[PDB]
């Protein structure tokens, strides 16, 4: 039961566990910036070797990179895509991850936008719709 | 239960009030909220006046559904459940198909009963229990006049300009074209659908150099048009001119040839042919709409049944998939959303094929 | 008691068996026994003979079923209890509310249960749910000899006018259509199927204000058609000239454009477009007729296609129920009856198409 | 997984219905759902119109087969399921030999639980493969 964006972080981790000059442009898009609490330090791990020089391939990475981050980094490499990326493809998930976060900013202020419902505020309580659904339209 | 779909959009817009209050009314919602609401949903426009939610907060806060509709909770979680903001008609429909159903009921359950009832009366039970139900642009054409008067050929277009079997629809595309793609670089990808390209590249050429009437059908021609033809030679093989002409088919003969191109000449223009036996007709005429929403560029897609909207309202969408429908007696209009309502007259002869200016 | 003493009465007639089975047909009863009885009091005196328990009880008997209805029991009875054999209708008009039912029941649930075990169908359960259920005065003609040698039109009349082609078929739909809207003030409903929706404008801008010699179909149009039409554009959708957009639309499909445009509205007259259009072809002539009666306002049907003619009276009877038809090729009309059938006198401009008569 | 992320772009775009129909029909679905949400995709586009959730859950409603499909708690899994409406081809270009698996499977199980027949008539069981396993 993955949701939408969880598979477009995933658009990452492994189309920089196979083409890593598909990944010198995410040091410059994705720092990041990441969304995931544990999909950070896996990004820490992808950049770091692309410095020293050695063989790179869809397993030989994901030993690095101990434990824990193989009952999931292999399924990582439990997918089903390929090689042929697109310029729209990569222009895609510029949004998808970091902006993840902006649907997080109609959640944690409306605890605070649905207090104002608790005290039957209308008048002012009646904004932050504004302040909300013509934010989202960017 | 479209319903919950059909009240939480008036947000979006906002004023996507401007074809709801143009359609139904308050009392098709069977919760005493959505009626109470949609009725003082109904008061906006004296002035009028316009439109936010604030304007209903303090609306039916007023008139006190603030109690009586689903509390705070289920005033927002409208705006936080519908998405498609382009519908709104629609839609709203379901819900007065819902309201078919209450149409009917409090009607005919009446009457099947009224044998227990009015028993007694009959034919005045009768005519009355029966008359219950009692209701430039603007891509180029080449004479250049053609893309003004209507104002082109611009992106997401059905342009059907039809005719008769071999009057106007055989070669027209053969005509406005071969200047959007000779003349002006918006290249194309083109299916022949009366012929094979074979007799499709030998139809088109005949309008430069004055040629092919002596014919080349048969023989060959005259010392002047060789030096007349050097002259016609190079405007189709060299140009950006690729054309298809694969048999019997459903549609996927375009879409097998008209992707990987999308990157590799530009796509300024896609070309279709005849209809009526490539194997009802819309799901081959649908195949054209959402095609130059993806692709993105005008296209030509010349039909068959006068041509009349009405005559080709039958045996093709035409009036749906395509609001632009130009014909072939002239190009006849009918349906322009586009450019102003100006009419025109550019005189056909019907042998070297061209549509010479006025 | 009303079904019960129902045998009865010609048992002892009997020749009385005619004046109830005229109002019921066979399919009208109820007790699985009366009928075995009432079908079989028809099932009997059919030489000859005619009917009496001797060939009642024997053809029960020969067809088994008297040991199935009674035996001569509840037989002897019947036959001799009855006191008057006088009313005899009666019964078949009391007891006919039973069977009224059994004509207006399966019906109703053929709509509402439409919208459950169906749905599954969309407009069947719109529209075959409405199937089963029935189981010069003066109108301003506008012209000279048309309006002399034709008698009103009358209210209620189903008019069909046909012709060849071009000459006659569609250069009419736009004559009474400008001579009762723009003559008299009321909202008549004016059609167009052959023709397409607003093309037909294009048409009659070419008749009222008389716009397409110039040429309306060449660019814009000469000094000579300007202090024209102005002065009147704020008289053309204001005086009562609407028209429909709809292609496919058969029988079911267009009433309600009279039907709620006669109670909301005006309509005074139906101008309609050809018969191949709105689509075995006689239940639907008893249903324009069944409509032009059912609205009490005349209507057009215009048709289409020795000495000898009966050429539209072969094509499925046609020339009764639709009483006034008329033939052009000609201005000499066939069949009506409301007095005498007068050779008309019009007019074909071509350039107006206007009809100057005398 | 082919299937199990494919709908979003008919919501996202949300006339992808061109690219759906395009090399396929309403049939190579085999889940109970997506061929009968596909018919239920096609008839609707097939206005009109063009095309969103709504619109899908109002025929599949209709034909009451949200009762008999299941209901909403699929729209938002699968509004919420594709992470990049540009797949798409693709994956009807990949999808296709997954329902693909068996166009031969039908005209040779045949033959094989048809050697009970042609007995009889023996020969003619060749020009059947000739017009059913060879296309």
């Amino acid at each position: 039961l993955l949701p939408a964006f969880q598979n477009a972080e995933r658009l990452l981790l492994a189309h920089m566990m196979r083409s890593r000059d598909v990944a010198l442009v995410v040091q410059e898009r994705i720092g990041g910036r990441f969304n995931i609490e544990e999909h950070r330090a896996l990004a820490a791990y992808i950049y770091a070797f692309y410095e020293e020089g050695h063989e790179a391939d869809p397993g030989a990475l994901i030993s690095r990179i101990p434990g824990e981050l193989q009952p999931l980094a292999s399924e990582l490499s439990l997918l089903l895509i390929a090689d042929d990326v697109s310029e729209q493809e990569l222009e895609d998930y510029i949004r998808h991850v970091l902006n993840r976060p902006k649907w997080l900013m109609l959640k944690v202020k409306e605890q605070e936008k649905t207090e104002a419902e608790r005290r039957k505020d209308f008048l002012t309580a009646a904004r932050i719709a504004k302040e909300m659904i013509e934010m989202k339209k960017m | 239960e479209a319903e919950q779909a059909v009240l939480g959009a008036v947000f979006l817009d906002p004023a996507a009030l401007v074809p709801a209050s143009e359609i139904l009314i308050p009392e098709d919602f069977y919760r005493a909220a959505h009626q109470k609401i949609f009725h003082a949903m109904l008061r906006v426009a004296d002035r009028g006046e316009p439109v936010d939610l604030v304007t209903v907060t303090a609306e039916l806060a007023a008139s006190e559904q603030l109690e009586e509709i689903g509390g705070v909770s289920y005033l927002s979680e409208l705006a936080d459940a519908v998405p498609t903001a382009a519908n709104v008609e629609y839609y709203a429909r379901i819900v007065e198909e819902k309201s078919v159903l209450r149409r009917l009921i409090r009607t005919a359950t009446s009457i099947a009963q009224d044998g227990y009832t009015r028993e007694d009366e009959i034919d005045v039970l009768l005519d009355e229990a029966d008359r219950k139900i009692m209701e430039i642009t603007g891509i180029p054409t080449g004479f250049t006049e053609l893309d003004r008067m209507t104002s082109g050929f611009q992106r997401s277009d059905l342009i059907i300009v039809a005719a008769r079997p071999s009057v106007g629809k055989t070669a027209f595309a053969l005509n406005i074209a071969q200047n959007v793609a000779t003349k002006t670089n918006e290249n194309v990808a083109i299916f022949s659908l009366e012929m094979s390209a074979q007799q499709l590249v030998m139809r088109m050429l005949c309008a430069e150099g004055n040629i092919n009437a002596q014919n080349l059908r048969t023989g060959k021609l005259t010392p002047e048009d060789w030096g007349k033809l050097t002259m016609a030679m190079g405007s189709l093989s060299n140009a950006g001119i690729y054309i298809d002409d694969t048999p019997s088919i459903r549609v996927s003969d375009i879409r097998a040839k008209c992707r990987r191109l999308k990157q590799e000449s530009g796509l300024g223009m896609i070309v279709i042919d005849y209809l009526q036996l490539i194997q009802e007709v819309s799901e081959i005429s649908r195949s054209l709409k959402a095609l130059a929403r993806e692709l993105e560029v005008p296209v030509i897609a010349l039909s068959q049944l006068r041509p009349m909207m009405s005559d080709i309202r039958e045996s093709g969408s035409i009036e749906q998939d395509a609001d632009i429908v130009a014909f072939l007696y002239e190009i006849i209009i009918a349906k322009q959303r586009n450019g102003p309502v100006g009419t025109v007259q550019l005189a056909f002869i019907k042998e070297y094929n061209k549509f010479v200016n006025l």
